[PDB]
């Protein structure tokens, strides 16, 4: 016998004139996994099956279960429940997002912005591709460490106040870091023109180094450092 | 569908709907590096409001600066109250200056980890207090 | 394409290290020439500063243009006011010196 | 039905699934100038392919000199000779060409001193047709190869104008007179029913690992294509063959890569002695997936456990230099600490054989064409293709070799695309469908949406998961498999009793998981009945009552004066399963394994022999 309380953000689009409210659930942690998702599925399975969330891997990769737990954007399948019974876990959907239902946000814009930077290898002549493996030294490859691991959970971009006030025109850390990923990839021949896409007030320059992105990343990555590294390239690249 | 066409549909779908925005400032857990950022904007705005008031009053108010200080002297110049006025003027200026250096070190690429942000953040706070107290008495 | 955004960014940081240069320089050498330098660098850095606040918070077509025009006037008035103060009055450096030992 | 709005779509091709297989097939069709749609219940990136961590096999010869024909031998041997060699020939030849395709797309593979793709050892692979020792041909992106594979493909997929139906749940196949016309699907976003029709349909819905209580698979691995094909009356294949991966974490069941063992990792029991040295003398813990996990389960049986319950085994990593663990295996390094609280560099990981991969699936050509079984003979289902884990060209047979499914994905996704692009042209007549078509998919949706029953969707799902876990495990006997059958059959009758709570249209996750339950059940029935009928021990399927490997000949002694066993007397054949959706009865016939390759001169057939490592 060991009960923990969960306050969860709830909204039904199918119910007439229902507006957002918090609903509390109680869980015996002895009959539960260590993580928040374990509890989320537990209440979904045993208490209230009206609870709606995204999940898949229960492993910390896919990036489905991205949500605001106790004030910080992380992954429910990676974050363990605070065993402190006296405290009450507050579960919210990712900040400043259009809520489809309960904890399920509309990530369409986020995805679309990722499409706008062209996250694929680009050569000046792709007339020889699919027959030889491109050469990249161990050092040229280590530049991608800390960048490629990104899982597109959108925890960081949703922690950035710049992405709240200007989500429409500002690409956000997640997307920006991936643009940086393809910038320093030695195999990519489009390094200059990729930087040229950011030549406007909003796309990149809405970053003010608030560092909520790097602080919240459930994968331990450093998106802000990459943004600052972009800014330096933006200021130094010739022609 | 192109990326631009998708974003156009995203906004047309949501603005014309009854979907509510998830809370942001209301719910987000406040941290030192975060709190220190808004303060940089606050101090930036306050200082520009200071410079602009000081410049426009040189154009809109009669009499020279020397005579304007006699008005300050006229209302009894309290010993503690004059130090507080100097502290409250230097406090936002010194915060913004020291944090500006921290912002300029960042733009060079240096010191961009969460442990470093806490360390360098604290060092600004300590430098602000000392230089604010130090200058207010000269 | 042009480098119109990246040039503006570098400009911001340039005047910042310039303004960080002027504050100790004005104390150690308070004069007429340091008054105008501190007037130009101060109003510019401020003008670009509020511009970043305007671009972040002012939403709309008619409003974004209007606030920018409003800021352009206010900051130009601010630079004119300081230059007048340096030319026809004590000058900011000495003005700080007078205000301080009071 | 007049309560549900129906929107019809017209395309040249439909790909169901946006995993590794789906994507390669999806944009491969569009690359060939086809107006293609891709229907998927997850966002492409979220697909289970991200979880992949071992690697992708190709005989690129980056580390030692290699031949693709050696990779051929290892796959067919691994398959325990249930693997169709015509499709193994096709895949292992394409392997190098396929991996290079991915590297040129932008996949950030690890690198050698020469600067080429890094490969290393993996369980079951050898040089010189088995004679030349351990082979290093597992191409990997450090420890996150499947993640990089999925993102690179999705990255590329954006260059073409494929119409993606993101977060759309495919209900059934749009079948008409033994021909596929497309798919009917629910739009999870606004609860609307969509009829997407095309000349060719591709199914890449991945496996059904969620039929069991403990598995490395995602919550979304519910074999939804397997069920769709079943509901159409088409046969499924080899569903009793379920890959039990040796090294899954003791807690949540998460996968810890076989790459650990490929980099020098060791399996250990309570006594301290490296037990895999006794079971497999030569290859040791770098042997077949079914043989290693068999030894693990056997050590638990005999008291040699590990923890306080003595019910698991250890994977040791102390002796490996820390820098190797950081460069080669940072993925597990984090997830072993997260879930088991284990500092990889100091302590060993509590590992246990758990459900991993489904080599069974939809019967398939080497060209991707879905096969039905008429009059003891093969027959191509018109306009229906399947690839990946969802399919069964049986490249993997009775046991999948490690790092071969990510290969299977890319090779055969490409196959489906080229197999269409060279049978018809885009802008061809898109076969028309009845105004009634897909009626009982919508009518099934309606009943499950308002299902005012007595048994919860979760309670029945657990009952199914524990029943498969204890009756169809690593080892299984006749009597135990028997009890699992009428227990599973009773639970199909219990699908009539299910209670659902959410009555909403928008994002009814209560409803989609109920659809998934029907899907899992149909996958479960065919797994358990097919297993109980198979009275032999071959690959992953191991019978305690029938230890022998039953083939046409007793291949231990040389074939000469030996007499053939008739087709219906041995078990060296594919298990084909059907089920009448109403009564839930499993009927099963069979079809022979393909032993002729694509070219004998270029790749000589490998006849059955005693297989041990
Ligand atoms: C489980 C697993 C497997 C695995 C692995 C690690 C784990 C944890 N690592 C591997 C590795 O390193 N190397 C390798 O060769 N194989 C590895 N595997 C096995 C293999 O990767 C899997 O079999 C493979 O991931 C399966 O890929 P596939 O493309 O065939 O299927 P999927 O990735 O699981 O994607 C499924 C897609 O289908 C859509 N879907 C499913 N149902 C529906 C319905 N109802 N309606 C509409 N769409 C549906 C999903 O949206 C998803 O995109
Ligand atoms: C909110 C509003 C804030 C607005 C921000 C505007 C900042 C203006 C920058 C002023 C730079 C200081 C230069 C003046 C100076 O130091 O020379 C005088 C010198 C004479 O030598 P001396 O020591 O007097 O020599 C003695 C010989 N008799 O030194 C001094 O006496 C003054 C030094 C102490 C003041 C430093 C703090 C700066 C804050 C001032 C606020 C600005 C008001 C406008
Ligand atoms: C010499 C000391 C100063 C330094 C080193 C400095 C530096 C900086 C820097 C680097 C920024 C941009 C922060 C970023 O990276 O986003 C900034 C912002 C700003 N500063 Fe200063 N500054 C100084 C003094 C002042 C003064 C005296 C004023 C008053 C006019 C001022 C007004 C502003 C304003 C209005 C902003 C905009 C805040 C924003 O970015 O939204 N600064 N400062
Ligand atoms: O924008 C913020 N300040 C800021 C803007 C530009 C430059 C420096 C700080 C900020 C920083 C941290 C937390 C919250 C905020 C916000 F909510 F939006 F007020
Ligand atoms: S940078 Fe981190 S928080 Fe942002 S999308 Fe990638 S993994 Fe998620
Ligand atoms: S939270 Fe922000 S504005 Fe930049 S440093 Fe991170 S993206
Ligand atoms: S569900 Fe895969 S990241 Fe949480």
């Amino acid at each position: 016998p060991r009960i923990k309380k969960f306050a969860i953000y709830r909204w039904d689009p199918d119910k007439t004139g229902d507006k957002p409210h918090m609903q509390t659930y109680e869980i015996d942690l002895n009959n539960c996994g260590p993580m928040v998702l374990d509890a989320l599925i537990k209440i979904k399975n045993e208490i209230d099956s009206t609870l709606t969330f995204r999940r898949s891997c229960r492993e910390g990769i896919c990036g489905s279960c991205a949500m605001n737990i106790n004030g910080g954007n992380t992954l429910a399948c990676t974050r363990r429940i605070d065993t402190n019974l006296d405290k009450v876990s507050k579960i919210y959907p990712l900040p400043h997002m259009y809520v489809i239902k309960d904890l399920v946000p509309d990530l369409s814009n986020f995805y679309a912005q990722y499409k706008s930077i062209e996250p694929y290898l680009k050569k000046k002549d792709e007339s020889q591709e699919g027959k030889q493996q491109y050469l990249q030294s161990i050092e040229e490859r280590e530049k991608l460490d800390g960048l490629y691991e990104c899982i597109l959970c959108a925890c960081c971009s949703t922690s950035c106040p710049s992405y709240w006030w200007n989500g429409d025109k500002y690409l956000g850390p997640a997307v920006l870091m991936q643009a940086y990923r393809w910038m320093i990839d030695s195999r990519d021949d489009f390094t200059e023109e990729r930087l040229a896409k950011l030549q406007d007030p909003f796309s990149l320059y809405r970053c003010h180094t608030i560092m909520n992105c790097t602080g919240t990343c459930p994968k331990g990555l450093n998106p802000g450092k990459a943004i600052a590294e972009i800014k330096k390239m933006m200021a130094t690249y010739k022609e | 569908t192109t990326a631009k066409e998708e974003m156009e549909r995203f906004w047309n779908k949501n603005l014309g709907s009854n979907r509510p925005l998830s809370p942001h400032i209301t719910i987000y857990r406040w941290s030192l590096p975060m709190a220190m950022s808004i303060c940089h904007r606050g101090t930036g705005i306050a200082l520009s409001a200071g410079v602009s008031l000081f410049g426009l009053s040189a154009l809109l108010l009669p009499g020279n600066f020397e005579s304007h200080l006699e008005l300050v002297k006229s209302l009894c110049l309290g010993p503690t109250l004059i130090y507080t006025a100097k502290f409250g003027i230097v406090f936002p200026l010194m915060y913004h200056t020291w944090n500006g250096i921290r912002h300029l070190i960042w733009d060079l690429g240096k010191g961009l980890t969460i442990p470093q942000l806490t360390q360098s953040g604290v060092v600004v706070l300590i430098l602000t207090v000392l230089s604010s107290v130090g200058l207010a008495a000269m | 394409s042009s480098k119109a955004a990246s040039l503006h960014w570098t400009g911001e940081r340039v005047v910042s290290v310039l303004l960080l240069g002027l504050l100790p320089a004005a104390y150690l050498n308070p004069c007429s020439a340091m008054d105008y330098s501190l007037a130009a660098a101060l109003t510019l850095h401020g003008h670009w500063g509020i511009g970043q606040v305007v671009t972040d918070y002012v939403r709309g077509d008619a409003l974004q243009k209007a606030a920018k025009a409003g800021l352009l006037a206010l900051s130009a008035f601010t630079f004119a006011g300081l230059c007048y103060f340096n030319y026809h009055d004590v000058g900011i450096c000495k003005a700080v010196a007078m205000l301080w030992k009071l | 039905s007049t309560q549900y709005p129906v929107v019809d779509h017209e395309f040249d091709a439909v790909v169901v699934g946006a995993g590794g297989a789906g994507l390669r097939a999806a944009f491969g069709l569009s690359e060939a100038g086809f107006n293609t749609a891709c229907v998927t219940k997850l966002f492409p990136t979220r697909s289970h392919t991200v979880a992949a961590q071992g690697g992708i096999n190709a005989a690129l010869g980056n580390m030692e000199e290699d031949n693709w024909r050696w990779h051929f031998y290892d796959t067919v041997k691994g398959s325990d000779w249930l693997g169709d060699q015509d499709a193994i020939h096709y895949m292992t030849e394409q392997a190098p060409a396929s991996v290079v395709e991915l590297e040129n797309y932008g996949m950030p593979f690890s690198r050698t001193e020469d600067g080429k793709i890094y490969q290393r050892a993996f369980g079951g692979q050898s040089l010189k047709f088995g004679k030349g020792g351990q082979a290093h041909r597992c191409c990997c992106v450090a420890d996150r190869t499947g993640h990089s594979l999925l993102h690179t493909l999705y990255g590329r997929s954006l260059r073409y104008d494929t119409s993606y139906f993101v977060e759309y749940f495919a209900l059934d196949l749009l079948m008409e007179n033994g021909e596929c016309r497309g798919v009917i699907a629910l739009c999870i976003e606004d609860g609307s029913i969509h009829r997407i029709r095309a000349r060719n349909t591709v199914v890449a819905t991945g496996g059904y690992g969620r039929t069991y209580f403990s598995c490395t698979s995602a919550h979304t691995s519910t074999g939804d294509g397997t069920a769709m094909v079943t509901r159409a009356g088409l046969p499924c294949q080899d569903l009793e063959f379920v890959q039990f991966h040796p090294t899954g974490i003791y807690g949540a069941g998460c996968l810890i890569t076989e790459g650990c063992r490929g980099e020098g990792g060791i399996l250990i029991n309570s006594q301290g002695e490296r037990f895999m040295e006794r079971y497999a003398p030569v290859a040791k813990d770098l042997a077949s997936r079914d043989v290693v996990s068999r030894s693990m389960t056997l050590e638990i049986r005999e008291g040699r456990g590990c923890g306080p319950e003595k019910d698991h085994v250890y994977l040791q990593l102390h002796h490996l230099p820390p820098e190797q663990l950081a460069v080669r295996l940072p993925g597990i390094s984090e997830t072993a600490m997260i879930f088991a609280g284990v500092d990889v560099t100091k302590e060993p990981i509590p590992v246990l054989p758990t459900v991993h991969y489904n080599m069974g699936g939809i019967p398939t050509n080497y060209k991707g064409q879905v096969l039905r079984h008429v009059n003891g003979q093969d027959q191509v289902v018109p306009g229906l293709y399947a690839c990946g884990e969802a399919a069964c060209a049986s490249v993997h047979g009775a046991n999948r070799l490690g790092a071969n499914s990510l290969l299977d994905l890319v090779v055969f996704g490409r196959a489906c695309a080229l197999s269409i692009a060279e049978s018809c042209r885009p802008g061809d007549k898109v076969p028309s469908i009845k105004p009634n078509a897909g009626e009982e998919s919508v009518m099934n949706l309606d009943k499950l949406r308002f299902a005012n029953g007595t048994i919860r969707t979760s309670e029945l799902r657990l009952s199914m998961q524990k029943s498969m876990q204890s009756h169809a495990a690593v080892f299984r006997v006749g009597s135990v498999l028997q009890e699992g059958c009428e227990k599973i059959l009773r639970l199909y009758g219990d699908l009539q009793h299910l209670k659902t709570f959410d009555r909403g249209m928008v994002w009814n996750t209560d409803l989609v998981e109920t659809l998934e339950l029907q899907n899992l059940m149909l996958c479960a029935l065919q797994t358990i009945y097919g297993a109980e009928a198979r009275k032999e021990s071959r690959g992953a399927h191991a019978r305690e009552d029938f230890k022998e490997r039953v083939d046409e000949y007793d291949y231990s002694k040389p074939i000469q004066g030996q007499q053939k066993k008739p087709f219906q007397e041995h078990w060296r054949k594919h298990t084909l399963s059907y089920v009448d959706v109403k009564t839930g009865k499993v009927s099963l016939e069979y079809r022979p394994v393909i032993d002729k390759t694509l070219n004998e001169a270029d790749c000589a057939t490998v006849p059955p022999a005693i297989r041990s490592y």
